[PDB]
């Protein structure tokens, strides 16, 4: 069915900086599908953030990391960019993109990208 | 974009009788309770009309076939949609559907019509591909299922939509929609009428006065054309297109003489052939 | 070869209101390619004079370049104290383009 | 300085031409104002030709077909005007102007009346 | 671009006599000002109303601002006064005033 | 906004209804010179694609623009041809285009490689060689940029001021000629048995109105013998009847 | 109106880096740019020349290290390549342009550090 492309891929940044997150679609374009993130740090749990509504048509973001993280959409080439940023200790983690159908009433994450880490 | 979903199906197209149909109003002035007499291109009556089933939704899993292929325009085309919904859309004549050669693109949203006479470059699919636009939840339709360029374009226009579908009865409806296209002498000339269809897909004996719509200027000439289907995209079903099922009419012009019985609202009635019987 | 620039005083201390000579000496005889430019410490060089002898807008007639040929001259008037900065001459004759060592007015 | 016709009579419905001469400057480099004076009333700008081109920036006041053309060989302007009547029982003057919008009336020929009556 | 200067004059001569061409709001920088004598070619005066073309005496000075200009005859003489004619620019049709005709005692 | 004269827009006017009368209405051009025939009897002439060059030039660049006319303006930045049946529409655009501080939005080339050629402009930055020794598209001695920044500032004199210039240059060419006006179209007369002029179609008689139901692409009917009987407006769309009048 | 330059930083000697200068208001098609640099306490120094309005690229003989230049006109940016450092070069870069006695549109970017040293 669905293609989905790498997020950001390979990102290493010294502690002081910021880092976006491109999420790519392909066989879909952007606004057909709605985005959703997940911070998976190594050996820990899932943390679920950013996120597109699909009740209210806006593009969520964790009530935990408001205000730090940030996204815009690029629907023509279909770039997702989600931006970090005020760096801490425990940041360092692997960040996936995920997707939800368009219309509304969905909770599964069923197409992903295989996440990326970050450096702090 | 424009899925190939053209599936296996070529679908054998049927056959029907236009018994009374594509009468349209030929002339200039309003003749009232005149029996005129008119030498153009008509449909002949009681014709092979070529029934198109063109979304044919099987009954063993589903699986609707694709339809559409490229059919001749080769002197003007009487196309009667019969489907409910307005799954039918506008057309893409033209001589080769390509670049260098014009491909007059009729495409119809609810808003208006659109017609374009510009280069186009239809793929293999040309279909509307209505996807959900997702924002105020809407259902943005992306046009480019249909060609893949659009330049060198000389004439481009707006109007009132052709395929207007007042449902409103469930029932006694999925109105004919009849269009006559005419390609006279680089004028593209179309007819239409919205009536009340009784039967369920076939046919009825009625008089399709046909009215025309525009007459726009092409200097082309078209050979060919294809109807276009509103699709929507599906969902993960336990890429995803063909919603609905349609299916259509098409039949072909003659230059043949017609009698023309007009009435007292100089509207046309009968309509007996020259050519088709000794009576 | 290359153009020689020099830019004389490579710094200089002054006070309210003097009437600095700022001169830049060239190895050859440049018409009127030469510009000057303000720089605060780790500022932007903003452009004084262009051809050595056209003032720059919003800059008053404080400054005030003039010269020709080999020597050109930044003639600063009624030093205010936010004219206390680095000062660059520019040659803009031939390739490579070479820029003054850089001339520091500063309080005293 | 500009110089015009003598005074002239004529008759209504018809045409007539009026030629200015002018001496002192280059001619085809210096525009000719055309401007009539009613009769005991206020002025009036009829037009003005290039001497060069056909830069006849014409008036709309009255279109009496009062057309301008020139010759640079003799160095005279001609104002045609036709359709002859009452309006035009008025006294016209050609005037020297400038070839940019500077236009000034400050070099003027004799001024000739063109009566108009029943009869000659 | 209408000019409606001042009807005529009527005042004792060898004074600071002024017509004050009060145009519409169409607010011109240029303008002009002619003198023009009974049934006499006229000439303009005053040239951009601010500039004195070569051969006119100083009794008539132009000025204004904007849309209203004036023009002050000082010391006017029983020699000098006639017709005067403000004439308008740019503003495609170049209509001149109603004049200011100069009559005194 | 409009463009620079060095890079003039090249506006291709077809399918146009009357407004020539609409341009003496604005009154308000200050350089409003119209070539080949005075500007009121090209008011129902129709050309095919009126060219609407259109830029902003100085009042004294104005100058040079002419038809036949040199200058920097009329030579790298926009040449008229002698022959010209088109009309120059210039006027004092010192409020819009000049802005405080200065606009330089728009440009000019003061010198170019070469003279410019009958209704064209040069937008090639390529730096241009003043003298002999080259630079390739850089700066440097004997080589100056072709392009350069306007004086446009509020205070700009009024030989110096942005005058927005349009160049309607209409162009009789052999295509259908699209953009004419009313073409001497009288008003109507009713209830008259007249010679009806209706796009060409001269006939006699008494022009009543009709009821008959002309459907949209029916402007004139017919008769059994060629003859016109229920006829319409071609400025004003409206249905009429007609009855030979009394033989 | 506004350069941009990539993140700077430290490298060890002999290596490759690309350096990004990005440019928003004005596009860099139209006209040229160049690479400057600065050490702490040392004059303003020309590296290199960028033209697209032909194509040819100008290095500084008194540094040459092939430090190569090309241009990416899509989105307004130029990219450096600075290849065989030395110690030396740990300065400052400024993406500049030159206003000779045409235009006026001398532009610096904030200008980033580059590091040539073995240690971090
Ligand atoms: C215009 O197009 C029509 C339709 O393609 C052409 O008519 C066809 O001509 C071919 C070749 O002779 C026949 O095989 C088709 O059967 C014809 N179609 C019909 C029924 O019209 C026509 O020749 C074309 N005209 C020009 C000048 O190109």
């Amino acid at each position: 069915e669905v293609q989905l492309l790498e997020q950001s891929g390979a990102e290493v940044k010294k502690p002081g900086a910021s880092v976006r997150v491109s999420c790519k679609v392909s066989g879909y374009t952007l606004p057909e599908v709605a985005m959703h993130w997940v911070r998976q740090a190594p050996g820990k749990g899932l943390e679920w953030m950013g996120g597109f509504d699909p009740e209210d048509g806006e593009t969520m973001y964790a009530q935990k990391f408001q205000g730090r993280v940030t996204m815009t959409e690029d629907t023509s080439t279909d770039t997702a960019y989600m931006e970090l940023s005020s760096l801490r200790s425990e940041d360092t983690a692997v960040y996936y993109c995920a997707t939800t159908t368009p219309f509304s009433s969905s909770y599964w994450f069923d197409p992903w990208g295989q996440g990326t880490l970050v450096t702090v | 974009q424009c899925v190939n979903l053209t599936t296996r199906t070529q679908l054998p197209p049927a056959y029907t009788n236009s018994f009374t149909r594509g009468v349209y109003y030929p002339d200039k002035v309003f003749r009232s309770s005149v029996l005129h007499s008119t030498q153009d291109l008509f449909l002949p009556f009681f014709s092979n009309v070529t029934w198109f089933h063109a979304i044919h939704v099987s009954g063993t899993n589903g699986t609707k076939r694709f339809d559409n292929p490229v059919l001749p325009f080769n002197d003007g085309v009487y196309f009667a949609s019969t489907e409910k919904s307005n799954i039918i859309r506008g057309w893409i004549f033209g001589t080769t559907l390509d670049s260098k050669t014009q491909s007059l693109l009729i495409v119809n949203n609810a808003t208006n019509v659109v017609i374009k006479v510009c280069e186009f470059q239809f793929c293999n699919d040309p279909f509307l591909g209505v996807y959900y636009h997702k924002n105020n939840k809407s259902w943005m339709e992306s046009e480019f299922r249909v060609y893949s360029s659009a330049n060198n374009c000389t004439f481009e226009y707006v109007s009132q939509p052709f395929l207007m579908d007042l449902e409103g009865k469930q029932g006694n409806f999925k109105n004919l929609r009849e269009f006559v296209f005419k390609n006279i002498d680089g004028y593209f000339k179309i007819y239409s009428k919205h009536t009340p269809i009784n039967l369920v897909r076939d046919l009825p004996q009625g008089f399709s006065a046909l009215e025309p719509l525009v007459d726009l200027p092409i200097g082309i000439n078209i050979t060919r054309f294809q109807t276009l289907l509103a699709l929507h995209r599906s969902y993960l079903t336990p890429s995803g297109w063909t919603a609905g099922a349609a299916a259509y009419y098409v039949g072909y012009l003659q230059p043949r003489t017609f009698l023309l019985k007009y009435n007292e609202n100089g509207t046309i009635t009968d309509a007996v052939d020259c050519a088709l019987d000794p009576l | 070869g290359d153009i020689q620039l020099t830019q004389s005083p490579s710094s200089l201390s002054a006070s309210v209101g003097d009437r600095v000579t700022i001169t830049c000496r060239a190895s050859q005889s440049i018409s009127s390619y030469l510009n000057w430019y303000q720089q605060k410490p780790g500022k932007a060089p903003k452009l004084l004079i262009y051809a050595a002898s056209s003032l720059q807008s919003g800059v008053p007639s404080r400054f005030s370049g003039s010269g020709s040929g080999t020597d050109f001259t930044l003639t600063i008037s009624s030093l205010q104290p936010e004219d206390f900065a680095t000062y660059y001459c520019q040659q803009s004759y031939s390739t490579p383009r070479t820029f003054g060592q850089g001339t520091k007015v500063e309080i005293k | 300085q500009l110089v015009q016709s003598g005074a002239e009579v004529k008759k209504p419905g018809a045409t007539v031409k009026i030629s200015c001469k002018v001496s002192g400057y280059s001619f085809s480099n210096y525009y000719i104002h055309w401007v009539k004076q009613a009769p005991g009333k206020s002025l009036e700008w009829i037009g003005y030709i290039d001497p060069f081109n056909g830069g006849t920036s014409d008036n709309l006041k009255f279109k009496g077909a009062a057309t301008l053309t020139a010759d640079t060989s003799t160095d005279t302007a001609y104002m045609e005007l036709s359709s002859l009547r009452s309006e035009d029982t008025a006294v016209y003057y050609c005037a020297r102007s400038e070839y940019d919008p500077y236009y000034v009336m400050d070099y003027w020929g004799q001024g000739t009346t063109v009566t108009v009556s029943s009869a000659s | 671009i209408v000019l409606t200067q001042s009807p005529f004059q009527s005042v004792s001569p060898k004074e600071k006599v002024t017509i004050t061409c009060r145009a519409s709001q169409s607010i011109s920088s240029n303008l002009h000002w002619y003198q023009q004598k009974p049934d006499q070619s006229p000439k303009l005066l005053i040239k951009y109303a601010s500039q004195s073309i070569s051969g006119i005496p100083s009794r008539f000075s132009g000025s204004g601002s904007g849309t209203d200009f004036t023009l002050t005859i000082n010391s006017l003489e029983a020699e000098d006064f006639g017709i005067y004619f403000c004439q308008q620019t740019n503003f495609w049709p170049y209509i001149f005033g109603q004049g200011t005709k100069l009559e005194i005692l | 906004r409009f463009a620079s004269v060095y890079a003039w827009n090249r506006k291709r006017i077809s399918n146009c209804v009357a407004d020539y009368s609409v341009l003496y209405n604005s009154a308000s051009f200050s350089t409003f010179k119209c070539y080949g025939v005075s500007p009121t009897k090209l008011n129902d002439l129709c050309f095919t694609n009126v060219y609407a060059d259109s830029f902003v030039i100085r009042g004294d660049e104005v100058r040079q623009i002419a038809p036949g006319q040199t200058g920097k303006i009329a030579d790298y930045n926009y040449k008229l041809p002698d022959d010209f049946t088109g009309c120059v529409i210039a006027w004092n655009s010192n409020n819009l285009d000049s802005k405080v501080g200065g606009n330089y939005n728009y440009l000019y080339r003061l010198f170019r490689k070469s003279n410019l050629k009958p209704f064209e402009r040069d937008i090639s930055t390529e730096i241009y060689q003043a003298g002999s020794t080259p630079c390739n598209g850089v700066e440097g001695f004997n080589c100056y940029f072709p392009l350069q920044s306007y004086g446009f500032q509020p205070t700009n004199g009024v030989g110096y001021q942005p005058y927005r210039v349009v160049v309607l240059s209409f162009e009789l060419l052999h295509a259908p000629a699209t953009v004419c006006g009313p073409k001497k179209s009288t008003n109507l007369v009713k209830n008259k048995c007249v010679n009806f002029n209706f796009n060409g179609l001269t006939g006699t008689g008494v022009l009543t109105e009709s009821n008959k139901k002309f459907l949209p692409f029916q402007q004139f009917g017919r008769d059994i013998a060629d003859t016109t009987d229920a006829v319409r407006d071609p400025q004003t769309l409206e249905i009429l009847d007609i009855t030979p009048c009394s033989f | 109106q506004q350069l941009v330059e990539s993140g700077g930083g430290v490298v060890q000697p002999g290596r490759s880096l690309r350096l990004s200068c990005a440019a928003s208001g004005f596009t860099f098609s139209s006209y040229a740019m160049h690479w400057v640099r600065q050490a702490p306490g040392k004059g303003l120094e020309w590296v290199a020349v960028i033209s697209y309005d032909g194509s040819n690229k100008y290095y500084a003989d008194s540094v040459k290290g092939r430090f190569t230049i090309s241009r990416d006109n899509s989105k307004n940016t130029l990219y450096l390549q600075m290849n065989s450092l030395r110690a030396e070069d740990t300065a400052v870069y400024y993406c500049a342009r030159h206003a000779t006695l045409m235009n006026n549109k001398d532009i610096w970017g904030q200008g980033t550090l580059v590091t040539v040293s073995s240690a971090s």
